[PDB]
RNA sequence: CUCGAUGUUGGAUCAGGACAUCCCGAUGGUGCAGCCGCUAUUAAAGGUUCGUUUGUUCAACGAUUAAAGUCCUACGUGAUCU
RNA sequence: CCCAUAGUAGGCCUAAAAGCAGCCACCAAUUAAGAAAGCGUUCAAGCUCAACACCCACUACCUAAAAAAUCCCAAACAUAUAA
């Protein structure tokens, strides 16, 4: 939470997060949502959307992140952890903000 | 099987007790017989006279 | 080269009564 | 510390015997080598330096 | 460069001495020795 | 100062631990010592010195035997650390007069009566 | 669910009127007239006297032997006055105020004339003796910050203990000399005379067993 | 840098960290508390 | 094991995790009973720094050593085999665990020395300019201390110092 | 010569000193490491 | 150690070396805006003034200089000189 | 690593003392958080620690350097059965 709030949600326009709590592969998807839906993540941007889908169809966990740009990063938490999705998200953050400005 | 797991040296197998006392036998034979027939030259010796 | 002091203790030369 | 002057054969132009002493805020010099010793020039050198420092703070 | 003050085995300051495998061992050989003159001497 | 040593009576007290280490039976205590000099008498107080010529411990790596009785043994704990004290055993019994030129003290310390040097038959 | 544990009531545990250390003079009320001689002794070997907690349950231990001067005795005053709270911590001297007169000739003079007029005291400590002891309405945590700080800057070797970590230190040498795997020991060879080794040795080596070499202690000796 | 024979860190942004076979202190926050050892 | 795959079509990035094949352990250990994988085949005391084939089971693929939790190993065994991945990497021993290169760089020629037992980076370490006498002198350590007591056939103790 | 007690650490005869190294603390050695064990 | 002799200040001459660096080089910190400084790491290749007084080493003072370094060399060197 | 609301700026003293200049108390809301352990503010704000939650960070709690003046100073070696 700490690190992510540093770098901010400003080129960042929703955040969605898809899950099924009854399965056994979401822990990490779950994690992630704690860390972006944290009060000091969301006050960098007031504009970004964080939407938590929770679903009870079997289907694997899916994170959908849209940028202002209009490009879309899809990480798959099915046998991914929380630290290395947030790595992910970071770093095109880092580098959407670049393309924008 | 690592570096250190056996010893260096290569492992050496001593001949049977009882094989290798009839060994010696033939042997001493085959060199006792060399005597006999005189099948030897010039004889050197180590003798311990005067300490 | 300092001029020193002196010992003012005297006597005791004793030697011993056996 | 430096060497003394006087006829005084060998002693002073191996030994250092005369010192000098400044006091950096008041600026004044005392030199002393009326003894053959540092340690006794020292002493007394110190002696004249606290001396004319005292006069010094009673004139401060 | 690396001098010893003075005479090198007497003095205040003297040149280090350090005991070897095998100056251990003869000691102890001759522990050994006098050990078991301890106990000959006990009876 | 450097002075002389007195060994506590505690050193000479044999435990039972020490007669299986060195096979001696202090119900039976060895008659007679063997007493070699194996370390020099320099660089050592002169009481350490006369004891070694009272010994007849002149020459080193000389056996010597005394007997095993309280006066002789206070000599040797002066010296204990310049000799070797070992027992002296007899096989074969004390020499008598028809083999007294024929004995020998091995290095075991047993004094043997025959000497033939000659190869054992068995 | 962290689990806690019960911690220790100190209501019980009275604190003193003074908790303050005392001054401690240069000299002796009555100055010495009768010079003594250097008497290297007071500082060599273990020390007899002063081994013990009396009141508190902190100390400073001595692990090696040396002489305080007033230098000493000031540092040690006004470091644990500053670092202590009176209100719950106490702290008492378990070392005498100097007496033992030290001579200092004048400089420069050669060799000979007499012996040096007095110039200060001090207070001889040996090994194992505790220096300072405190105690009150506190743990060891909070005092060993600053007794280890006034340990350092002591003449000779020393290190703040209580009454567990003291007994603990006592428990372990003697574990040591129990399960000690060598079949020779200093006390053994030196008191048999074995190998003539008291040649080289010091009467006092019958006592100390190696573990004391001059003012030295060296607590790894078994 | 200031040579130390006992490094200690002054802050909670100081960092230890073993480089060219000694220790070092740095601080991106206070560079006054960096440190080498001596 | 476990990897990580990211590829981008139509302007959007997918991050997808999938499982690949996990070797396991050889059947019947001679020592079951061991806390570590190190003793449970009695190879404690009985390895160096040149045994690759020991070595390679506890790095990644890079070089770099493996966390002490995922390998069980203990602590002890963690620090001497940690040692011997350094000396073998000095050595040569590993040329398939190269460090990752960025696209676009090519390492620059560079002298050729042949080392081993390099207990010290080498490029931290001062020449001894000063040897000093002969009762203080300086030396130049050799192997590691934390390979003391492995197993020695030699009546000479190894010397880690020369 | 040196006094018995010096500030600083007076060298030991030689002999004393072989006696010295010879009387050191030996721990004891388990067979089996204790964490090798259940 | 040397008295059946190992010749003393300071200067001249020639300098050898140490770095605990005065100047020049490369860096860290700063109560480092810049210009000047302070402090620390590294560096001994190169350089480190001319004069009045004093036998002087020093010191004071004049005019400069990027700087006018600290020490060792039988208080470097008198079968080279004064 | 993560996280921090509230009776209340406790009373007294004090121009002001608000957890953090002194003195007294040190109770209580919330599942969980000291009338405050370390910083900070002229006083307040503000940043941490001790809380909860998450969760097997499943930590060592024994220590410390260097410089001289002609030119470093045996050469070397971690592996074959202790003599
Ligand atoms: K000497
Ligand atoms: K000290
Ligand atoms: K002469
Ligand atoms: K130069
Ligand atoms: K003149
Ligand atoms: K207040
Ligand atoms: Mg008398
Ligand atoms: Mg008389
Ligand atoms: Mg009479
Ligand atoms: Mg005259
Ligand atoms: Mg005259
Ligand atoms: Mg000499
Ligand atoms: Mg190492
Ligand atoms: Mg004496
Ligand atoms: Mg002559
Ligand atoms: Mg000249
Ligand atoms: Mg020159
Ligand atoms: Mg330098
Ligand atoms: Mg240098
Ligand atoms: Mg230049
Ligand atoms: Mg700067
Ligand atoms: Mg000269
Ligand atoms: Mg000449
Ligand atoms: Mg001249
Ligand atoms: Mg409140
Ligand atoms: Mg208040
Ligand atoms: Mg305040
Ligand atoms: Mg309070
Ligand atoms: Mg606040
Ligand atoms: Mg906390
Ligand atoms: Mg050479
Ligand atoms: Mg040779
Ligand atoms: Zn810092």
């Amino acid at each position: 939470a700490a690190a992510l709030a540093r770098l901010g949600l400003r080129p960042v326009k929703q955040v969605r997060v898809q899950f099924c709590p009854f399965e056994k592969n979401v822990e990490s998807t779950r994690t992630f949502l704690q860390t972006v839906s944290s009060e000091k993540v969301r006050s960098t941007n007031l504009n970004c959307s964080v939407i938590a889908d929770v679903r009870h169809d079997g289907s694997e966990p899916c994170v959908d992140v849209l940028f202002g740009d209009g490009h879309r990063l899809i990480m798959r938490g099915a046998h991914l952890t929380a630290l290395e999705m947030l790595t992910a998200f970071a770093s095109h953050i880092r580098a959407r903000d670049a393309a924008g400005s | 099987k690592t570096s250190l797991s056996s010893p260096p040296w290569p492992e050496v197998v001593l001949p049977d007790p009882v094989e290798e006392t009839r060994h010696h036998a033939e042997v001493v034979k085959k060199v006792n017989e060399m005597i006999v027939t005189g099948q030897y030259g010039r004889l050197f010796a180590v003798v311990h006279f005067a300490s | 080269k300092k001029s020193g002091g002196s010992s003012k203790n005297l006597g005791g030369k004793s030697s011993g009564r056996r | 510390t430096f060497r003394a002057k006087g006829a005084a054969a060998q002693h002073v132009n191996k030994t250092d015997s005369a010192v000098r002493l400044v006091h950096i805020p008041t600026g004044l010099v005392v030199e002393c080598q009326q003894e053959r010793s540092q340690i006794k020039n020292k002493e007394i050198a110190f002696r004249v330096l606290r001396a004319r420092l005292y006069q010094q703070i009673i004139e401060k | 460069r690396g001098r010893i003050p003075g005479r090198q085995w007497i003095g205040k300051h003297r040149r280090p001495r350090f005991v070897s495998l095998r100056a251990k061992q003869n000691m102890i050989r001759r522990l050994e020795i006098e050990a078991e003159n301890h106990y000959w001497l006990s009876m | 100062k450097f002075t002389r040593s007195r060994i506590p009576e505690k050193v000479f007290q044999a435990s039972p631990e020490d007669h299986e280490k060195y096979g001696g039976d202090p119900q039976n205590p060895h008659k007679l010592h063997i007493v070699t000099r194996i370390k020099s008498t320099r660089r050592r107080p002169y009481w350490e010195k006369d004891i070694i010529k009272m010994l007849g411990l002149e020459k080193a790596h000389t056996p010597q035997v005394h007997k095993n009785i309280p006066s002789v043994n206070a000599k040797l704990k002066v010296v204990k650390h310049l000799i070797r004290i070992k027992p002296l055993k007899l096989p074969q019994g004390l020499p008598a007069e028809e083999n007294m030129s024929n004995t020998c003290l091995k290095s075991t310390g047993e004094l043997v009566v025959q000497w033939h040097l000659k190869p054992v038959e068995q | 669910v962290k689990t806690l544990l019960p911690v220790p009531s100190f209501e019980d545990v009275s604190i003193p009127e003074k908790p303050k250390l005392r001054f401690i003079e240069r000299a002796p009320l009555v100055p010495k007239v009768r010079r003594e001689p250097k008497n290297l002794s007071d500082i060599r070997g273990p020390s007899t006297e002063a081994t013990e907690f009396t009141e508190g349950n902190f100390a400073i231990l001595a692990l090696g032997g040396g002489y305080l001067h007033w230098g000493h005795f000031e540092m040690m005053r006004l470091t644990i006055n500053r670092s202590m709270d009176p209100k719950n911590m106490f702290a008492i001297w378990r070392v005498p105020a100097p007496f033992k007169p030290i001579t200092r000739k004048s400089v420069g003079h050669r060799m000979g004339g007499g012996k040096g007029a007095i110039d200060h005291y001090v207070t001889p400590v040996k090994a194992g003796r505790l220096v300072v002891e405190m105690g009150g309405r506190c743990e060891f945590e909070e005092v060993q910050g600053f007794l280890d700080q006034v340990a350092h800057k002591l003449p000779f070797a020393a290190k703040a203990v209580s009454r567990g970590t003291l007994e603990k230190m006592r428990k372990d040498q003697e574990e040591r000399e129990r399960n000690n795997q060598n079949p020779w020991t200093f006390e053994r060879i030196a008191t048999a005379n074995m190998l003539g080794i008291r040649k080289v040795l010091s009467p006092y080596d019958l006592t100390h067993k190696g573990k004391y070499w001059g003012k030295f202690y060296m607590p790894k000796r078994v | 840098f200031k040579n130390k024979t006992v490094l200690k860190k002054r802050c909670k942004d100081c960092y230890l960290v073993k480089r060219r076979g000694r220790w070092y202190v740095y601080c991106k926050t206070h560079p006054r508390h960096k440190q080498r050892q001596m | 094991f476990r990897e990580v795959v990211e590829t981008q079509e139509g302007k959007t990035t997918i991050i997808e995790g999938r499982i690949t094949a996990t070797p396991k352990e050889s059947p019947n250990p001679p020592n079951p009973s061991g806390q570590c994988p190190i003793c449970r085949w009695n190879l404690k005391h009985k390895y160096n720094y040149d045994d690759v084939l020991l070595l390679s089971q506890f790095i990644r693929p890079h070089g770099g050593m493996l966390p002490r939790k995922i390998t069980g190993l203990c602590q002890e065994e963690h620090r001497k085999i940690e040692e011997c991945v350094k000396m073998a990497h000095r050595a040569g021993l590993l040329p398939n665990h190269r460090p990752r290169l960025p696209e676009g760089v090519v390492p620059k020629s560079k002298p050729q020395l042949n080392r081993y037992l390099t207990r010290w980076a080498p490029g931290s370490v001062k020449p001894i300019y000063k040897k000093g006498p002969r009762w203080n002198r300086v030396r130049m350590p050799v192997g590691s201390p934390l390979l003391r007591d492995n197993v020695c056939y030699s009546r000479t103790p190894w010397k880690l110092y020369h | 010569g040196s006094k018995a007690v010096t500030r600083h650490r007076r060298v030991m005869h030689f002999q004393r000193q072989k006696l010295m190294a010879v009387t050191e603390y030996i721990p004891p050695k388990p067979a089996i490491h204790p964490s090798c064990l259940p």
